[PDB]
């Protein structure tokens, strides 16, 4: 029925809950779709890809009608996982995903618009 | 044991390969006939030498050249005795300065034996450390044979350590203008594989051999001499043991702080004429002085104006741990030596108890106690600067790219390589920001 | 209860468990062959404590001695004492460690830890009534503080109604083999606070200072520091090694010094200071021997009391004397210094005496601390460590091993809060 204890009660209860911060993305980190090595690389397209796209397209005067296609995936980049790093969201614009990892391997995505 | 393997690529490191082992010989006490008197037929030196039957001390070293003439040295020299004869590879036409020649055309019909020959080797022991490969930054052949290469070794030895010893070239002894490309592509391709590169500026080299040797034009001897010790400080603490030295894998950990920083600017003591006689032994806090001049450095650059990531001290010869701890004292503070604030500003240090064997009639006056500082500092990314700009001013025009490609090339490899280059630069960058 | 099986682990924990057996097994009067030849009857009241029992008079030491380097075990066997050991308790690889916690918890280790546990079971199986499990490591390295946790995990699992025991060495940038001692010792806090029942933190920092300083080694070599540490553990151990109803096993010693389940970390305390072969020139009194085991000079964990409170304290006088004289100085003691005591532990300090004194020493003092001054150790390391986190240096040694960038911060969390509850503990009041 003291205090100190309080104050110490108040980091126990803490610690568990960080710990289920941490229990969670481990078996949450699983389900379905959820390896290959670029599974970290995965992960961040598809936190990206979606949960976007608000603005479209006005352009210039060219010399050239230059034009891009992508191809899909096919069986042998599947069977063995590749990943997909290109994505189109409006006819006028091609996103480029490079996997990046700064010195100290922190994986981040440049944005190539 | 806890053995390792030699690797030797290309002009450069063949030569220099056969100064590393000469001086091994010398200093283990091995004659070039591969016989040791005091041997029996599960030592310090075991690692890097096998026994076979009779005794007869044998390498464990592949050498590599595409064009014979090289090595066929090795099979009428004085050590023609000394090798396994199935161990000292050749080709027929040399690489021509090409690195595309090595990585590509050439390399790929050869590198199965290499391969196959490297296993023969690797089926000789009992757990293998890691390989020692020795080539040159600029030639085809050690270019791109080594890029391939270890991207091979990568495959069929993924759990084991790969340390390279690196030349880069000097436009005095420099046999091409498209050296600036060879390296780049080597290293470019290089670094995810490699585990740490000791690099060395021929044009550092020359000016040792031109100061403390007095030697006005030296030869191609006396540079693979010079290097052929200071790698025989590197490697001491491997082929010994005392009480008083660790591993060099026991130190590699202490001096890569991120895997793209590997490179470890090398130090070396006392170099001084055996001609030019008269010389009063220096002192452990001499020579612990010296290791901080850039004269006696191994790469062209300026550590003063630059921060330190670790440390090493490889001291041979007559050295207690109490001088040690002295002459560190003495440098510690008293000169501006910064450490980024990242990292303790500690020292370890490899006590080697033998003495450095020089080379009979080897200008390197013999001496009784020497030190080799291993120091990872960012001023090292001069010597990238100094490739990119050479670089950057052929590739602006795509002058000599023509050769490359049409060796099976791509264009973009270039661009992407020289991408990755000013990445690196950035990186040893990013070392020296702090935080608050 | 009654047998204790210990465990070595690393180049550290091997060695100076070496030194230990060689003490206790002095003490109580066992020679390099295992033959028994003492002079009293007292040394072999409570010998099975550490001691298989062995056909033809001989005694083996219930022990287990493990690492990954395999030269450890040759410097074992030709070592002095090296005869005495039942063979099939070696347990040792081939791969090393290179002072990597990662490589000694989770890729080497883990490829012996089964056959570490198989000699273990086999000792346990030979066991009547099994206490607990004594272990020996370091934690700067990366054979016994990666291998050493992960045994305790498991064996812990294994029999969790027994005690679990480690005497744990720390990093010392004064001798530094490495400069990720940091990362290590971090990591195997994070388990031994968990793990462990109790933890004698041994300090290499305070122990360079001792050799330095106060016994003036102006080159400590390693085994200065390891007459250090044999001393401290030969006395803590005493409770245990010879009939005394104070602290008779694990379990009761626990209870009394450790009130908090995190909070078992113990500063211990040795005097006189002695170094190896040394001569007593006037042997101390004994309110020179509690004056000084409660000293600053005199600890294992490079702390300050005098900026702690003590929680529980277990005094151990060795060597016949006046048990009036004890009693007194120990109340001496704790009611000069009562305001660096708690006082809702009532009659906290406990003390027991023992009559066959310490080799050569015709008496000593050893001292175990329940302290809050502890922290001032973690918060070395918490910082050490920090510094080298926060741009995540060397990192790709652990994670290149195939470990989880959370597991540190996990175990940095978990430290600074092991320290702001010391500091928690140590304002307590009588409200
Ligand atoms: N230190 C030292 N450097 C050398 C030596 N030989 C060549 N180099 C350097 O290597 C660069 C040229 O590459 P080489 O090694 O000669 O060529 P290679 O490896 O035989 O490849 P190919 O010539 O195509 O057969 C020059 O810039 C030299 O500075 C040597 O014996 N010692
Ligand atoms: N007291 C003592 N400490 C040591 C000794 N050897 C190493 N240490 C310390 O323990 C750490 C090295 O651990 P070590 O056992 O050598 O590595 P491991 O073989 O992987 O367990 C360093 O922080 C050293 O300061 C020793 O002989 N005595
Ligand atoms: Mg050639
Ligand atoms: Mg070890």
């Amino acid at each position: 029925s003291n205090c100190v204890k309080e104050v110490e009660k108040l980091q126990e209860k803490r610690e568990k809950r960080r710990l289920q911060q941490q229990e969670l993305r481990e078996k949450r980190a699983q389900d379905v779709d959820a390896t290959n090595p670029n599974y970290e690389i995965m992960c961040m397209i598809r936190d990206f890809r979606g949960s976007l796209d608000y603005r479209p397209l006005p352009i210039d005067e060219h010399r050239i009608c230059v034009c891009v296609r992508k191809r899909p995936l096919n069986k042998k980049e599947t069977q063995m996982k590749d990943l997909d790093v290109i994505t189109i969201p409006s006819k006028d614009v091609v996103m480029v995903h490079e996997p990046k990892q700064k010195v100290d391997l922190t994986r981040y995505l440049e944005n190539q618009t | 044991m806890r053995e390792c393997i030699s690797i030797h690529v290309g002009q450069a490191g063949v030569q220099i390969g056969n100064a590393c082992w000469e001086l091994y010989c010398l200093e283990h006490g091995i004659q070039p006939d591969g016989q040791m008197p005091s041997d029996k037929t599960d030592d310090s030196f075991n690692t890097f030498f096998s026994e076979t039957g009779a005794g007869k001390h044998v390498p464990r070293a592949v050498f590599v050249d595409l064009e014979p003439t090289v090595i066929d040295e090795v099979r009428t020299g004085t050590y023609r005795q000394l090798f396994h004869p199935e161990q000292l590879i050749t080709g027929k036409e040399d690489a021509a300065n090409n690195y595309a020649r090595g990585h590509y055309t050439i390399g790929k019909e050869i590198i199965d034996l290499v391969l196959d020959r490297i296993r023969k080797l690797a089926d000789q022991c009992t757990g293998l450390q890691g390989f020692l490969v020795f080539h040159s930054f600029g030639g085809g052949t050690g270019s791109g044979f080594t890029s391939l290469l270890m991207e091979r070794l990568s495959v069929d030895y993924g759990k084991k350590s790969k340390l390279e010893f690196s030349i880069y070239p000097a436009p005095q002894v420099s046999t091409a203008v498209v050296e600036p490309y060879n390296s780049i592509l080597t290293t470019h391709t290089t670094l995810e594989h490699s585990d740490c590169a000791f690099m060395v500026d021929n044009e550092a080299i020359y000016d040792i051999c031109r100061r403390n040797l007095d030697i006005e034009r030296p030869t191609y001897t006396n540079l693979n001499r010079l290097i052929s010790q200071i790698v025989s400080s590197i490697t001491a603490s491997l082929r010994f043991d005392g009480a008083l030295n660790v591993d060099l894998t026991e130190f590699q950990t202490n001096l890569v702080p991120y895997p793209r920083i590997h490179f470890p600017l090398a130090t070396y003591a006392p170099v001084i004429s055996a001609e030019k006689a008269y010389h009063e032994q220096l002192s452990v806090a001499e020579i612990t002085n010296a290791c901080f001049e850039p004269a006696n450095q191994m790469v062209k650059c300026d550590p003063r104006h630059g921060k330190y990531m670790a440390c090493c001290l490889l001291y041979r010869g007559d050295v207690v741990p109490k001088d040690v701890n002295a002459a560190i004292a003495t440098i510690k503070t008293k000169r501006s030596i910064q450490f980024v604030d990242w990292c303790p500003t500690g020292f370890k240090v490899g006590i080697n108890y033998q003495p450095p064997t020089v080379v009979p009639g080897g200008d390197l006056a013999k001496v009784q106690r020497a030190v080799c500082m291993l120091s990872n500092t960012t001023a090292i990314a001069e010597a990238w600067a100094r490739l990119d700009h050479k670089f950057d001013l052929m590739y602006a025009k795509r002058a000599f790219v023509h050769w490359y490609v049409g060796e099976g090339m791509e264009e973009g490899e270039f661009s992407e390589a020289r991408e990755d280059m000013a990445a690196l630069e950035k990186d040893y960058e990013e070392v020296g920001v702090d935080s608050v | 209860m009654r047998e204790i099986v210990h465990i070595q682990a690393g180049q550290c924990g091997n060695q100076i468990g070496a030194k230990f057996w060689e003490v206790i097994s002095d003490e109580h009067g066992i020679d390099p062959t295992g033959s028994y030849h003492g002079d009293s009857d007292l040394q072999l009241e409570r010998i099975n404590v550490y001691y298989n029992e062995a056909t033809g008079n001989k005694y083996v030491p219930r022990a287990i001695l493990v690492d990954l380097e395999p030269g450890t075990m040759d410097s074992v066997r030709s070592g002095p004492f090296g005869q005495i050991f039942r063979p099939d308790n070696f347990v040792f690889g081939q791969s090393g460690a290179g002072n990597n916690w990662a490589k000694g918890h989770y890729t080497e280790g883990a490829e012996l830890v089964d056959s570490v546990l198989d000699v273990v079971r086999k000792e346990s199986e030979s066991c009547d009534c099994l206490q607990g499990f004594q272990l020996t490591h370091s934690l700067g390295g990366g054979t016994g503080s990666g291998m050493g946790t992960l045994l305790i995990s498991k064996i812990r699992e294994e029999y969790p109604d027994r005690i679990m025991n480690t005497f744990s060495v720390m990093p010392s940038p004064k001798v530094s083999d490495t400069v990720v001692e940091p990362y290590n010792a971090t990591l195997s806090v994070h388990q031994l606070v968990e793990n462990t029942d109790e933890t004698y933190c041994i300090d290499n920092e305070a122990l360079y200072d001792i050799c330095f300083r106060t016994l003036k080694l102006t080159t400590p070599t390693y085994g200065d520091l390891n007459h250090l540490v044999s001393a401290t553990m030969s006395g803590v151990t005493t409770c245990l090694r010879f009939p005394g109803q104070l602290n008779a096993d694990l379990r009761k010693l626990a209870v009394n010094m450790v009130p908090f389940p995190r909070l078992h970390f113990f500063m211990p305390g040795f005097a006189p200071l002695t170094s190896r072969g040394s001569q007593q020139y006037r042997a101390l009194t004994v309110p020179e021997l509690t004056q000084q085991m409660f000293d600053s000079k005199n600890m294992m964990a490079a702390c300050d009391p005098r900026h702690g409170r003590y929680l529980t304290v277990a005094a151990i006088f060795r060597g016949r004397m006046s048990m009036k004289e004890v009693d007194e100085q120990m109340l001496n003691v704790q009611n000069k210094n009562s305001s660096y005591f708690v006082e809702w532990i009532p009659n906290n300090v406990k003390t027991a005496v023992c009559d066959i004194p310490p080799r050569g020493l015709k008496m000593s003092a050893t001292f175990i601390g329940n302290s809050t001054a502890i922290q001032e150790l973690f918060k070395r390391i918490s910082e050490q460590f920090t510094a080298m986190f926060r741009r995540k240096a060397f990192l790709h040694w652990y994670t290149g091993e195939g470990m989880d960038e959370m597991e540190f911060t996990e175990a940095e969390s978990n430290m600074n809060d092991l320290v702001s509850e010391y500091q928690q503990y140590q304002d307590a009041t009588a409200d």
